[PDB]
């Protein structure tokens, strides 16, 4: 709470200004589904780095998806219909075929690795036994070991 | 002039030999970093950025996460990121193979990409097998085997970015081609038609085409401009032939399939625009001022120009090379056949010329002068209204502070005598003169500068953080100097004890003793107590005395300036510092003055200050000034006493009721001080057991005493200024003050061309770059009125300041305050007191052909009464020209005027003005010639109706040489040193007057009195200068200004 | 002696510009306090007082106990309050339009309490909707459109 | 700003140390303008007026 | 308003009221099993307020 | 006192156009002087401009 009244306080959403960077709106707006197919976004997915707020930032970069745009030319080749441009797609994973370790999995150890050093910080706070704190750090070693 | 320049590849010739690249990765194990990366830390930021060979290296996310940067960053320690980036250097390599052929290179780019993505793409799996493939003797040839052993047409690498910890998504992403003819290029570029949005740029680095795909569209136009900037750069040093190295020539970006902001943008940068000097609001955000500019060149400005923009705007597919530009192409393709370039180019000559322009984007509040002529007709303008001050950006406040030094804080100006005789008739006549002053007060407009300014309180502000410096900080003090008694009295309210002689020992642990409290009946005896301890002798460095003396203070008050004036001789053994007063509470004495026999008062100094009380009849008044006096010489030898209204008969009576009673007589000598409040018009009688008998006792002509004479009933008012915030072109009637307000930066220099009928001076700033108000302060100045409102042409020079819109007026952030009374000497004040008594002479006359002024600046125009009455001014320098053809009504005759008498022609209604008769030129002592030319100035005089004045120096024994306080206006040996020249010598005043009765007829010797003083310092709103407060009063004295008004 | 007076507005003359409030109150970000904001501490006292323009000011109560004052005073250190202090003086703004004239002055007393207050009442929520009702050019203009707009 | 605007006091203990606050500012007002200055205190009269009281 | 203004008046009583509760069980040094449980106990109070 | 002159002059610095108008009354001891504006124009107008500062 310390610092979460300093993000929503640049704004809750914000507009693209014609040809620049981001414009925040100084307002305290709830988000609806109605907004999706106009115009604004969820800023807090806008990734401008802030000046004060360094840890709801540093939390918002763990959901960077991990994909490429694959260009298909069979489909096109082949004379489909297509209403872009050009066609274009985003499958959500790699292949790590000779990998020895995979890789795909290795990123989400890095998610686990520092989202337990969070839930630490509230097990000092409300100070629980330590049969409390190590029960659901155990969890999250299941947890990622079935990723694997 | 075809600049001359070195084209060759950058990004090429960083990739290290093959059988060596083992050392610039991993047996960097043995040195340890430090200058190479760089990292620069602002305070929530920073910049860790590691540059050749480890810049356009990207990150496998395996080794970025585990080794550093997440969590050191999450804190920096100079001493940890310098072992702890060698932790991960230490952990990293590129699969390779050494060669023993000399003309190999390792391929980096394309090498190290592969390994970050755990070779599980086929560009990367290839490497696997045979790591031999990324080992090539000639560029191109090395993207060339990864494509034929693939059958791959593309392949794309995602950008590589410089700051480590900046971990979010890719703008855009690049791609390489594989093509190796010139036919071939074509193809990939007709293809690249009909394709969301992509870009290319003139020319390419390896010999192999290199495309750019953009994500979103909104981040294309800020990397468009990135580009655009770095190249208007490049055609800097070459426009003017210098020697570069930036590879391409062009590196403006060429905009394939696009948008259509890029269209608006890709035009606007491909025609250089004058703006450089920048002007342009160029600093932020860039990408929007920039798309302004567009709009700009498009509708205006301007013929051909628009006609430019205009035939980019509908094509932008073709860079736009402007001849020289060419060239360099040109002069390298035949340097070196078989390389690519954009095939598709226009060259134009045509630019072609335009204005200059001017801007800054520093600090500083920026300085005018204007003037009253110019290159444009002013006729019939608006009236420019402005507004709304605030109190955050501009605070006015009603003062003004000053800043001196420390000794100069106590400064005496001794007077004396000249009178012997007090004679029956005119004592009363003397007293009538008192009497009839006394009744009613000096001037209210007098009061309205009396009681609002004071010396305490524009002195004390200073002393007391002269005392903040104290509190850990000193240096040698030194007993008894001026320092020593003055840091000891304001500055600490317990005691400054000395170790030996000059040291302040210690430092105050925890105790601050609270700052000496200061009070304002303390500072003004405070500067009194120096000048008796000097008046005793003039030999410098005492201030504490031979012990066992006791001096008593008479007042006045239960308060200090007693506790000060003690703990200053608490070092040298028993010394009593006493105090009475009507007013005195313990440990100070209580007791009525004149207080009763026995009690057996006994000191060797005595100061006596005494008031009590307001509202009783001058007889009542008369007798209690004088019986203080009285009990006060008896009581002491070396005794000064303070008398209140020194009109010329209070005054002479005191001397009058001292010396016949005393035997021997006394020897009496009124003076002045600094710290006494500027214009108080309150002295301090001076009295010592004589040395013999006195030859002249009373005070005859009385000239400090006449500074109190010269006050008078009520009539108009108060006068004051004020503010304005509106301005009417070539309408007078203002009265005097300042305006201050804002206004738009598009007509701010239509502001400025019509401040010139007002004033001189006037400063402007605007808050922000992107704001557009830029608020103006002007001072209104009668000096510059008279020589303004002369005539009807308005003129003005409007052209020469609208070349400073936009920026150009300067930017200022935080707060300023602008005081209403500015601050200003003695010498061009004691000439304000000088020409407010001549503009009353020449107003009251009836028929006048010309005010002729005769050397000088130009300046004192004023007083040319009135302002349309001919002006001729005589003096060998001056500027001429436009003063004098714009028919302000001026003429400069640039002969040095020959006054010998010879040859003279001043005649009928001749007004003359001698201010100067030092010299011709700069510098002149010739007092014979001062006698003789005066004597021949005033020969030769039969033209009727004629009028003259001149000006002199004389005195100097009471106003230097027993003055003690050489502040600007010192005298040295018998030569007066004003201001600067070289000092003039002084003039028989006796002699003078002697000589001018039997040659001349008529000479008026009037010295500029109190209403010359509060006029002028009412209309410029000038303070008077406290220490030069008590030089003007005696120097404006001794400069009579004689006029000779006969036929 | 009929005594002479200059007669002017204090408080008018202290609300900042339309188009720089932004600086006055959130940018205040760059700088850090130190001379402006007084703070004596009698020894149980003290007195902390942040002067123009932060003076008659009231405190939103979910701003005022969040960010500072309730726990620091429980104890100061002069160096915890001056970067304390920043820490609250950075997250605070005002519900305001940019504006291009120069005559124009921005309304501080009635429209920093209405955001203090959640725009929950009329008064407040109607400075919601169209945020420009607070540009006044001439003092009671000012508050003239906040009534003829209500009927209150 | 020129629109009237009046106090409201809760208790009527907390009248009379405010409306003392203000007397005390006016005896000072009138000392400079008694004896001729400069003031920039805007209204002339800083005393308040009790209507219903 | 976002969230309502009224029940967050009400976690500044709790905030530092449970603060005082910890110096209790500092001098009686309760079991850290006992002080948690009065700790949470005002976690479900509060949140049934809003 | 150490004073500065220029035609691209900002506060502090006073902004004036050389040659400067009559009045203002310069003085000094030691004056040192640096004017180059501007290129481009007649020799004429090259030499009257030199000359004249």
């Amino acid at each position: 709470p310390v610092e979460y009244g300093i993000f929503i306080q640049r704004g809750a959403t914000y507009t693209i200004n014609a040809a620049g960077e981001f414009e925040f709106s100084g307002r305290n707006e709830k988000w609806d589904q109605s907004l999706y197919l106009s115009e604004h976004f969820p800023a807090l997915f806008s990734d401008v780095p802030l000046a004060g707020a360094n840890t709801i930032i540093a939390i918002m970069r763990l959901f960077t998806p991990q994909g490429f745009l694959r260009t298909d030319d069979l489909a096109i080749a082949a004379n489909f219909p297509r209403a872009s441009r050009n066609p274009q797609t985003y499958i959500p994973y790699t292949n790590q075929r000779g990998t020895v370790t995979n890789e795909f999995a290795s990123r989400f150890r890095t998610i686990v690795a520092t989202l337990a050093n969070v839930v630490n910080e509230r097990a000092v706070q409300d100070d629980m036994q330590k049969a409390t704190r190590s029960c659901t750090k155990q969890w999250l070693r299941h947890l990622e070991t079935q990723f694997d | 002039w075809h600049y001359t320049s070195i084209n060759n590849d950058t990004r090429v010739a960083l990739d290290p030999k093959p059988n060596q690249i083992r050392t610039i990765t991993k047996p960097n194990t043995v040195p340890q970093l430090g200058t190479d990366y760089l990292y620069t830390f602002n305070s929530r930021s920073h910049t860790l950025r590691l540059l050749g060979p480890f810049q356009y290296f990207n990150f496998s996310e395996t080794d970025r996460g585990h080794p550093l940067f997440r969590l050191p960053l999450k804190y920096i320690p100079a001493d940890e990121l310098i072992d702890n980036l060698h932790s991960w250097m230490r952990s990293v390599h590129l699969l390779h193979v050494r060669s023993e052929d000399n003309t190999l290179r390792y391929n980096w780019m394309l090498g190290v990409y592969a390994r970050s993505t755990n070779y599980t793409t086929p560009v990367g799996q290839l490497v696997v097998n045979a790591p031999a493939i990324l080992n090539y003797s000639n560029p191109q040839d090395a993207f060339n085997s990864v494509f034929v052993a693939l059958g791959i047409d593309y392949i794309d690498i995602p950008i590589t970015n410089s700051n480590i910890f900046d971990d979010s998504s890719t703008p855009y992403n690049v791609r390489i081609w594989h093509a190796p003819t010139m036919t071939e290029v074509n193809h990939i570029l007709a293809l690249m038609r009909k394709s969301t949005l992509v870009s290319t740029h003139s020319s390419w680095h390896w010999n192999v085409l290199h495309t750019f795909h953009y994500r979103s569209e909104s981040d294309m136009i800020d990397h468009f401009a990135a580009k655009i900037l770095e190249d208007w750069r490049q055609k800097e040093k070459l426009d003017k032939g210098a020697l570069v190295e930036a590879d391409r020539v062009i590196q403006r970006l060429i905009p394939l399939s696009s948008s259509t902001y890029v269209q608006r943008l890709a035009a606007i940068g491909a025609l250089y625009p004058n703006e450089f000097t920048e002007n342009v609001l160029d600093l932020s955000r860039l990408s929007t001022a920039l798309l302004q500019l567009s709009d700009t060149y498009y509708q205006h400005a301007n013929d051909q120009l628009r006609r430019l923009y205009r035939r980019m705007y509908n094509d932008s597919r073709t860079l736009y090379m402007t001849q020289r530009h060419q060239e360099l192409l040109l002069a390298q393709i035949t340097a070196d056949p078989n390389i690519l370039l954009y095939p598709y180019t226009y060259i134009f000559t045509t630019i072609p010329t335009s204005m200059n322009y001017i801007s800054n984007t520093g600090q500083g509040r920026i300085k005018h002068s204007l003037t009253v002529t110019g290159a444009t007709e002013h006729d019939t303008v608006a009236d420019i209204v402005l507004g709304q001050t605030g109190e955050d950006v501009i605070t006015i406040s009603m003062v003004e502070p000053m800043s001196i030094a420390v000794e100069d804080m106590y400064g005496y100006v001794l007077d004396t005598p000249t009178r012997d005789i007090w004679p029956a008739d005119e004592q009363i006549e003397q007293k009538g003169d008192a009497v009839a002053l006394y009744d009613t007060k000096t001037s209210r407009a007098l009061g309205m500068f009396n009681n609002t300014v004071r010396i305490d309180d524009l002195l004390s502000p200073l002393l007391s953080l002269v005392y903040r410096t104290y509190i850990k900080g000193d240096t040698m003090t030194m007993t008894q100097g001026s320092l020593d008694h003055l840091t000891l009295c304001a500055a600490v309210d317990s005691d400054i004890t000395f170790v030996g002689n000059r040291m302040i020992a210690p430092l105050p642990e925890g105790y601050i003793p609270k700052p000496m409290h200061r009070n304002n009946s303390t500072m003004k005896m405070l500067s009194l107590y120096v000048a008796l301890k000097k008046l005793e002798n003039f030999a410098t460095n005492s201030y504490l005395m031979a012990p066992d003396t006791s001096i008593i203070l008479l007042g006045a008050e239960r308060e200090p300036a007693v506790n000060i004036l003690r703990r200053f001789n608490r070092n040298v053994s028993n010394v009593r510092i006493i105090g009475m007063g009507d007013r005195a509470v313990e440990p100070n004495i209580r007791v009525r003055v004149p207080f009763p026999i026995d009690k057996n008062i006994s000191a060797d100094f005595i100061i006596c200050d005494i008031n009590s009380y307001e509202d009783q009849s001058f007889e009542s008044m008369f007798s209690e000034t004088i019986s203080v006096v009285t009990t006060c010489a008896s009581a002491a030898t070396r005794a000064l006493v303070k008398i209140n209204h020194p009109s010329e008969y209070m005054i002479n009576s005191v001397i009058e009721r001292l010396s016949q009673l005393g035997g021997v007589f006394y020897h009496t000598a009124l003076l002045k001080t600094a710290s006494q409040n500027p214009y108080s018009y309150e002295t301090y009688i001076y009295i010592t057991p004589i040395a013999a008998a006195v030859r002249f006792p009373f005070y005859s002509n009385s000239a400090m005493i006449n500074r109190y004479m010269t006050a008078v009933a009520d009539d108009e008012m108060p006068i004051i200024p004020s503010i304005h915030t509106v301005i009417k072109g070539h309408s007078n009637t203002y009265s005097p003050g300042l305006f201050c307000g804002c206004v738009d930066v598009q007509s701010a220099p239509l502001a400025l061309s019509q401040l010139k009928s007002y004033c001189s001076e006037a400063t402007t700033w605007r808050v922000d770059s992107d704001d557009n108000l830029v608020n103006i302060i002007a001072r209104i100045d009668p000096a510059r009125i008279a020589l303004e409102f002369r005539t009807r042409s308005n003129t003005s020079a409007y052209h020469e300041y609208q070349r400073y819109v936009p920026n150009g007026l300067g930017f200022k952030v935080r707060k300023t305050r602008e005081f209403r009374y500015m601050h200003r000497e003695v010498t061009f004040i004691h000439k304000l007191m000088m020409y407010a008594l001549i503009r009353e002479q020449i107003s009251l006359t009836e028929n006048m052909t010309q005010v002729v002024s005769i050397g000088g600046r130009n300046l004192a125009d004023i007083s040319v009464v009135p302002l349309n009455m001919k002006y001729v001014v005589i003096d060998p320098a001056t500027r001429i020209e436009t003063l004098t053809q714009e028919k302000k009504n001026i003429e400069v005759q640039s002969r040095p005027f020959q006054f010998d008498a010879a040859n003279m022609d001043l005649e009928n209604n001749s007004i003359y003005l001698f201010i100067a008769v030092i010299m011709n030129e700069p510098n002149g002592a010739a007092t014979p010639a001062r006698m003789q030319m005066d004597k021949i100035r005033n020969v030769a005089t039969a033209m009727l109706t004629r009028t003259n004045c001149v000006a002199y120096i004389s005195f100097y024994e009471a106003g230097i040489i027993t003055r003690l306080d050489q502040s600007t206006a010192h005298k040295t040996i018998g030569r007066l040193k004003v201001a600067n020249y070289v000092p003039v010598d002084t003039l028989v005043e006796a002699d003078v007057t002697l000589m001018l009765r039997d040659i001349g007829i008529t000479h008026e010797i009037i010295r500029p009195s109190t209403p010359e003083l509060i006029d002028a310092c009412s209309n410029y709103g000038i303070r008077l200068g406290s220490t030069g407060g008590a030089v003007l009063d005696v120097f404006n004295h001794y400069s009579p200004v004689i006029k000779l008004v006969r036929s």
